[PDB]
C-alpha cells in the first residue's frame, strides 16, 4: 500500500499537555498481517537448519498458494508453514525427516505430517519418493566420518535395498544401520546411541536393522574398501 | 543443533496434563451452577467473565446463556466488562 | 580512534540486547498459555546473523528505522588497484566532519 | 444475600406462571423450602431486603411481583401520545412482554391501531 | 468372473459401523446409573458406553437419543445388536425405537501371500497412492471407483475401508488385484 | 574484540526472570511459577559453511569470494534454566550449548583459517602469502572498516 | 489536484510495475484516510476521533 | 497383625473423638459404652420397535442381592482395557473375604469379560 | 479431601450401629455422630496411608462393571487373590473404587 511516519524534528510536535509527540503511526495490513508472520516463522525455522534462500523462497511460495486457496484455513499457520518447509525440502531433492522439522518447529511431528498429506491433496499435486541416498551425506558428515566411510555406507545402503533385505523398513533406519556397520568397520567407531541421537531413530530400531543385515555383511561392502577389522571379527549387538 | 523428537518433551507433558481428567466440563445440573453464581454474588457485586468461567469450570457459551437468563452486564472503558445478578 | 573493535563492540551489543528482548517476548507469551517451554525454539538467530552482516555490507551504522544517519562510511569495499592501494586503504583513518 | 436472589427468581417465575397476587414472606419461604433458612435471615429479609428494593409492590399488607410497583397497565399510554408537544416513550419490547402478557394477542388488534415495530 | 477366481480368495469382513436413532430425548445419567455392563464418563466424554457379550460388540448412546453400534462381523449381527441394545433401553422405561438403522462403514481384509513392489505402485499411481515410511509403515491407496480406501503392506496383507455394502469391497478388490499381481516380486 | 568484548557483553548483568500470573481471581495453594535465564561462556567455531544438503564443512576465503558467500563463523553460548519457584523445588537446573548466530571473521586474524599456515599451505589453499588480510569478506566483497 | 502520471511516472526500475512512485504512496494514504474519514462520518463518530 | 491395625484404629478414633465428646459436654462413660458396644459388635411396532423378540439379553436381574460377594473397598491408580482384557492398578484397600479381614497398600490385576 | 466410601464398610457400619444405639439412648447428638464418622474417616485414611504395607496381585473373570462420578464399581466372578505368600480363591466379589 503506502507510507509511514515517525519522530518529530524535536520542535513543536504536540502531546500539548500529555506525552504524545504529534501522532502515532497506524497499522495497514491486519487482514494479511498473519501471512507476513507466517513468512517470519518460515525464515526463522529455515535458518535453524541453515537452508539456502532458494529453498526458503519455494517454501514461502507454496504457502502463499495454500493460503489463498483457504482450503486449510482451520489449522494453525505454524502447522501449515511446517508442512511447506517439509514439502519444499523434499521437492528440492534434499529431504529432511519429520523428526528434523519438528525439532525446529513448535508443531508436533504428528500434526506436520497430517497437514503434509492434506496439502498434497490441497494443491492437487504429488512428490518424489525418498531414497536412502538423500540422507547418507548429512549423517556421515556430522559424525566426522571420512569420505571413504560415507562412500561404503552409500554402497552398502544402496546394495541392501536392491537386494530387498529389508522388506518393510523406513529408509532412515536402514541408512542408520548401514552407517553403523560402516563405522564399526572403520577406525572412527561411533556408538549406536550417537547415531540414534542424530537420526531420531530408537537405538533398538538400529539394533534390529543391524541384526537383519549382519547375516549378509560380507557381500555388501564395495571392493575398493580396505578393512580395519575382519568381518569374522565384527562384533554383534 | 539438537535431536529431533516426535514433539517437545514438555509438549508431551502439556499433552499429558490436558490428558488428565480436566478437559470437558460439567454443564449438567443448572441449579448447582445457579448456586455458584449466587455464591459469587455472596462475595462481590460484579466479576470478569474470565473469572466467572474459572470459578465455575463451565463453557463460555453456556455461562453466557445463563447470565442472559438471570442477570445483566456492565462494561467500562475499553470493552472491560463485568456482570451482575441484578442487585436491588 | 575507533578501529574494528570499538566499532564492532557497539554494533554487536545493540544486537545481543535486541535478541535478549526477543527471548523475553517469546517466553512471556508461552508462559501466559502454559507449560511447554523450549529455550532453543525462542532464539531468533537472524538478529545477530543478519544484523552484523547487513551493517558491514551497506555501511549504514547502528540499527535501522530511527538513528542511522550518524555514520555512513565506516565500511568500504577494499580498493584492490595496486598492492599499495590495498595496503594504504587498510591503514586509512577518517575524521567525522561537516 | 443469595437467598434474596432465589426469592426474586421464584417471584419472577410466579408472574411467568401467570400470577401477581401478593403473598407473605412465610408463604414464599414455605413453597421455596427456605422456611428454615434461619430466623436471623428471615428477619433481615423482612426488615431490610424487602425494604431496600424500591420496585417491590406493597399491597394488602404483603409483597407482590416485582419490577414495577406502579404503571403495570399492560397497554400503551395513548393519551400522552395524543399530545404532540409531550407525546412519548417508545421503549423495549422486553419490558412490555415482561409486564403482563405476550405481545402477539394484543398486537393483532394493535397492528391496525397504534403499534409500529422497529428492529433496533 | 474369471478375473475374480485368482484371488478367488475373496476378502473377509472384520468390522462394521452402523448407527440407529431412538427418536427420543434420554437421561444418560439415569440410564448409565441403572444399566449393568455400562460405562459413563461425563467429565471426559459426553455419552454413555455399552457392551454386550454375544456377537462381541459395543454401542455408544447419546443424549439426543441417537446411538451408534459397532463390532458386528455381519449386518445380521448389526441388526441383532441394535435390537438387543434398543431392547434393554426399552427395559429402562424409555420409548426406544429401531428407527433409522443404517450401515455407515465396513472393513475388509485378505492375504494375497506374495512380496509386493511398492516404489513402482506409487510411481504408477502417484495421483492415487501415497507411501510414507516416516509416517506409517503401509501404503495408502485412495480408490475412486467405489470411492474406497486401501492399506497395502509389504507382507501381502491388505485392508480395505470406506464401504457401506459388500459389493464395493469385491469390486475394489477385483479392480486392484491385477495391478498387485503385476508388481509381484 | 573476540577475546574480550563479545564475552564481556553476554557476561553482562541482565539475567532475565519471568513470572506468569496465577491465582487469577481465586487460587490459594502456592506456585505462581518463576523462571530465570542465565548465560555463561561463549564459543566460536572456525568459519563453516552448510550446503543445501545440510552438511557443514570448512570454508576457505578463496571459495567464499568465488561463490559469493559471507566469511563468518558460528557462535555458541551456554544458557541456564533455573527454577526456585515459591517452595516446591529449587535445584532442577540445566546447561545448554546453543547456536545463537554467525559473526563475520576478519581475514587472517587468529580466528581465520589462514592464521597458522606457512607460505606453502597458503600457496596451496590459493591465497596470496603477501596479502595483508585484516578485512572482512561479505557476500563475496572485501569490506574493510575505517578507523 | 492529483498529479497525472507524467508528474509521477512509475519509477519502474526493473520490477513488473513495482515503481508506483512515492508521491503515489503519499496519495494512497490520503485517499485511504479520507475514504475512511468519509465512511467514519457517514456512521456515528466520537467528536475527538474525527478531530 | 491386622486385628492390631483395627486396635490401632480403635485407639486413634476413640482418642480423637474424646475431645469432641468433651466439647459437647457428653460424659466419657458414653464414649466407653460406645467402645464396648463397638468391640462386641466387632466380634408402529412391527418395524419401529419389535424388540421383545430379543428380550432377556440379560442373564440375571442382579448379583448384589445374593450377598455372595465378599466385599472390597479401595482406591484406584489405573484402569485399563484391551478388548476382553482389563487391567487394574488399585491402591489403599480394605478387604473382607468370607468373613476374614484383609488389607493392601497396592493391588494390581488383570481380568476377562 | 478424603472419601466417605469407607463409611460403607462393615466396620464403618458396626461403628454407625454403635452410634445409633447412643442416639437411641440420646446420650449424644446425631450431629456429633456425624462428626465421629468424619474423624473415623480421616483416621482410617491416615491409618491406611501410614500403617498398611502389604500388596496383592490378582486374576479373574469380569462379570459386570459400572463407572459414574469418578467411581468405578465392579462385580467379578471366579476371582483369584494371590499374595507373595498367600492364596485366596473366591466365587464372586464386589469391588468399589474411587480416586
Amino acid at each position: 500500500l503506502s507510507t509511514m511516519i515517525g519522530k518529530g524534528t524535536g520542535a513543536a510536535s504536540f502531546d500539548e499537555f500529555g506525552n504524545s509527540k504529534y501522532q502515532n503511526r497506524r497499522t495497514m495490513s491486519s487482514s494479511d498481517r498473519a501471512m507476513m508472520n507466517a513468512f517470519k516463522e518460515i525464515t526463522t525455522m529455515a535458518d535453524r537448519i541453515n537452508l539456502p534462500r532458494n529453498i526458503v523462497d519455494r517454501t514461502n511460495n507454496l504457502f502463499k498458494q495454500v493460503y489463498e486457496q483457504k482450503s486449510l484455513k482451520g489449522r494453525a499457520n505454524d502447522a501449515i508453514a511446517s508442512a511447506c518447509l517439509y514439502i519444499a525440502c523434499r521437492q528440492e531433492g534434499v529431504p529432511r525427516t519429520f523428526k528434523e522439522i519438528c525439532a525446529v518447529s513448535r508443531i508436533s511431528k504428528k500434526e506436520i505430517g497430517r497437514c503434509f498429506k492434506l496439502i498434497l491433496k490441497a494443491l492437487e499435486t504429488s512428490v518424489d519418493l525418498i531414497t536412502t541416498g538423500d540422507f547418507m551425506s548429512r549423517f556421515c558428515s556430522n559424525l566426522c566420518l571420512p569420505k571413504q566411510v560415507q562412500m561404503a555406507a552409500t554402497h552398502i545402503a544402496r546394495k541392501a535395498v536392491e537386494l530387498d533385505l529389508v522388506p518393510g523398513r523406513s529408509p532412515i533406519s536402514v541408512a542408520a544401520a548401514a552407517i553403523y556397520m560402516a563405522s564399526q568397520a572403520s577406525a572412527e567407531k561411533r556408538t549406536q546411541k550417537e547415531i540414534g541421537d542424530i537420526a531420531g531413530v530408537a537405538d533398538v530400531t538400529i539394533r534390529q536393522s543391524y541384526r537383519l543385515i549382519y547375516p549378509r555383511a560380507p557381500d555388501l561392502f564395495p571392493t575398493d574398501f580396505k578393512f580395519d577389522t575382519p568381518v569374522d571379527k565384527l562384533p554383534q549387538l | 543443533t539438537n535431536y529431533k523428537p516426535v514433539a517437545n518433551h514438555q509438549y508431551n507433558i502439556e499433552y499429558e496434563r490436558k490428558k488428565k481428567e480436566d478437559g470437558k466440563r460439567a454443564r449438567a445440573d443448572k441449579q448447582h451452577v445457579l448456586d455458584m453464581l449466587f455464591s459469587a454474588f455472596e462475595k462481590h457485586q460484579y466479576y470478569n467473565l474470565k473469572d466467572l468461567v474459572d470459578i465455575t469450570k463451565q463453557p463460555v457459551v453456556y455461562l453466557k446463556e445463563i447470565l442472559k437468563e438471570i442477570g445483566v452486564q456492565n462494561v467500562k472503558g475499553i470493552h472491560k466488562n463485568t456482570w451482575e445478578l441484578k442487585p436491588e | 580512534l575507533d578501529l574494528a573493535g570499538p566499532l564492532l563492540a557497539f554494533l554487536f551489543r545493540g544486537m545481543f540486547k535486541n535478541l535478549l528482548k526477543e527471548v523475553r517476548i517469546y517466553a512471556q507469551k508461552f508462559i501466559d498459555r502454559g507449560k511447554d517451554f523450549n529455550l532453543e525454539l525462542a532464539i531468533k538467530t537472524r538478529i545477530i546473523s543478519d544484523g552484523l552482516k547487513y551493517s558491514l555490507a551497506t555501511g549504514n551504522w547502528g540499527d535501522q528505522k530511527k538513528a542511522h544517519q550518524a555514520r555512513a562510511g565506516v565500511s568500504q569495499v577494499l580498493n584492490r588497484l595496486t598492492f599499495a592501494s590495498t595496503l594504504s586503504h587498510l591503514r586509512r583513518l577518517n575524521s567525522p566532519i561537516g | 444475600f443469595g437467598v434474596l436472589a432465589k426469592i426474586v427468581n421464584y417471584m419472577k417465575t410466579r408472574h411467568q406462571r401467570g400470577d401477581t397476587h401478593p403473598l407473605t414472606l412465610d408463604e414464599i419461604l414455605d413453597e421455596t423450602q427456605h422456611l428454615d433458612i434461619g430466623l436471623k435471615q428471615k428477619q433481615w429479609l423482612m426488615t431490610e431486603a424487602l425494604v431496600n428494593n424500591p420496585k417491590i409492590e406493597v399491597i394488602d399488607g404483603k409483597y407482590a411481583f416485582k419490577p414495577k410497583y406502579n404503571v403495570r397497565d399492560k397497554k400503551a399510554l395513548l393519551r400522552l401520545l395524543d399530545q404532540h408537544d409531550q407525546r412519548g416513550l417508545g421503549g423495549i419490547l422486553l419490558e412490555d412482554i415482561e409486564e403482563a402478557l405476550p405481545n402477539s394477542q394484543k398486537a393483532v388488534k394493535a397492528l391496525g391501531d397504534q403499534i409500529l415495530f422497529v428492529n433496533r | 468372473t474369471p478375473a475374480s477366481e485368482s484371488s478367488g480368495i475373496v476378502p473377509q469382513l472384520q468390522n462394521i459401523v452402523s448407527t440407529v436413532n431412538l427418536g427420543c430425548k434420554l437421561d444418560l445419567k439415569t440410564i448409565a446409573l441403572r444399566a449393568r455392563n455400562a460405562e459413563y464418563n461425563p467429565k471426559r466424554f459426553a455419552a454413555v458406553i455399552m457392551r454386550i457379550r454375544e456377537p462381541r460388540t459395543t454401542a455408544l448412546i447419546f443424549s439426543s437419543g441417537k446411538m451408534v453400534c459397532t463390532g458386528a462381523k455381519s449386518e445380521e449381527q448389526s441388526r441383532l445388536a441394535a435390537r438387543k441394545y434398543a431392547r434393554v433401553v426399552q427395559k429402562l422405561g424409555f420409548p426406544a425405537k429401531f428407527l433409522d438403522f443404517k450401515i455407515q462403514n465396513m472393513v475388509g481384509s485378505c492375504d494375497v501371500k506374495f512380496p509386493i513392489r511398492l516404489e513402482g505402485l506409487v510411481l504408477t499411481h502417484q495421483q492415487f497412492s501415497s507411501y510414507e515410511p516416516e509416517l506409517f509403515p503401509g501404503l495408502i491407496y485412495r480408490m475412486i471407483k467405489p470411492r474406497i480406501v486401501l492399506l497395502i503392506f509389504v507382507s501381502g496383507k491388505v485392508v480395505l475401508t470406506g464401504a457401506k455394502v459388500r459389493a464395493e469391497i469385491y469390486e475394489a478388490f477385483e479392480n486392484i488385484y491385477p495391478i498387485l499381481k503385476g508388481f509381484r516380486k | 574484540f573476540i577475546q574480550m568484548s563479545v564475552q564481556r557483553i553476554v557476561e553482562d548483568a541482565p539475567p532475565i526472570d519471568l513470572q506468569a500470573e496465577a491465582q487469577h481471581a481465586s487460587g490459594e495453594v502456592e506456585e505462581p511459577p518463576r523462571y530465570l535465564l542465565k548465560f555463561e561462556q561463549i564459543y566460536l567455531s572456525k568459519p563453516t559453511h552448510w550446503e543445501r544438503d545440510g552438511a557443514p564443512s570448512p570454508m576457505m576465503p578463496n571459495e567464499a569470494r568465488l561463490r559469493n558467500l559471507t566469511y563468518s563463523a558460528p557462535l555458541y553460548v551456554d544458557i541456564t534454566k533455573t527454577v526456585i519457584k515459591e517452595g516446591e523445588e529449587q535445584l532442577q537446573t540445566q546447561h545448554q550449548k546453543t547456536f545463537i548466530g554467525k559473526i563475520p571473521i576478519m581475514l587472517r586474524s587468529t580466528y581465520c583459517l589462514l592464521n597458522g599456515l606457512t607460505d606453502r599451505d597458503l600457496c596451496e589453499l590459493n591465497e596470496c602469502p603477501l596479502d595483508p588480510g585484516g578485512y572482512f569478506i561479505i557476500n563475496g566483497s572485501e569490506k574493510v572498516l575505517i578507523a | 489536484p492529483v498529479p497525472p502520471l507524467s508528474v509521477r511516472p512509475a519509477v519502474v526500475m526493473q520490477g513488473s510495475a513495482r515503481n508506483q512512485d512515492d508521491l503515489t504512496h503519499k496519495l494512497a494514504d490520503i485517499v485511504k484516510i479520507n475514504n475512511q474519514l468519509r465512511r467514519n462520518e457517514q456512521n456515528g463518530a466520537a467528536a475527538h476521533v474525527i478531530a | 497383625t491386622v486385628p492390631k491395625l483395627y486396635r490401632s484404629v480403635i485407639e486413634d478414633v476413640i482418642n480423637d473423638v474424646r475431645d469432641i465428646f468433651l466439647d459437647d459436654g457428653v460424659d466419657e462413660q458414653v464414649l466407653m459404652e460406645l467402645k464396648t458396644l463397638w468391640e462386641n459388635k466387632l466380634m408402529g411396532q412391527v418395524e419401529e420397535e419389535p424388540l421383545n423378540s430379543e428380550d432377556d439379553v440379560s442373564d440375571e436381574e442382579g448379583q448384589e442381592l445374593f450377598d455372595t460377594e465378599n466385599v472390597v473397598v479401595c482406591q484406584y491408580d489405573k484402569i485399563h482395557r484391551s478388548k476382553n482384557k482389563w487391567k487394574f492398578h488399585l491402591k489403599d484397600g480394605i478387604m473382607n473375604l468370607n468373613g476374614r479381614d484383609y488389607i493392601f497398600s497396592k493391588a494390581i490385576g488383570d481380568a476377562e469379560w | 479431601m478424603a472419601y466417605q466410601l469407607y463409611r460403607n464398610t462393615t466396620l464403618g457400619n458396626s461403628l454407625q450401629e454403635s452410634l445409633d444405639e447412643l442416639i437411641q439412648s440420646q446420650q449424644i447428638t446425631p450431629q456429633l455422630a456425624l462428626q465421629v464418622l468424619l474423624q473415623f474417616d480421616k483416621a482410617i485414611n491416615a491409618a491406611l496411608a501410614q500403617r498398611v504395607r502389604n500388596r496383592v496381585n490378582f486374576r479373574g473373570s469380569l462379570n459386570t462393571y459400572r463407572f459414574c462420578d469418578n467411581v468405578w464399581t465392579f462385580v467379578l466372578n471366579d476371582v483369584e487373590f494371590r499374595e507373595v505368600t498367600e492364596l485366596i480363591k473366591v466365587d464372586k466379589v464386589k469391588i468399589v473404587a474411587c480416586d
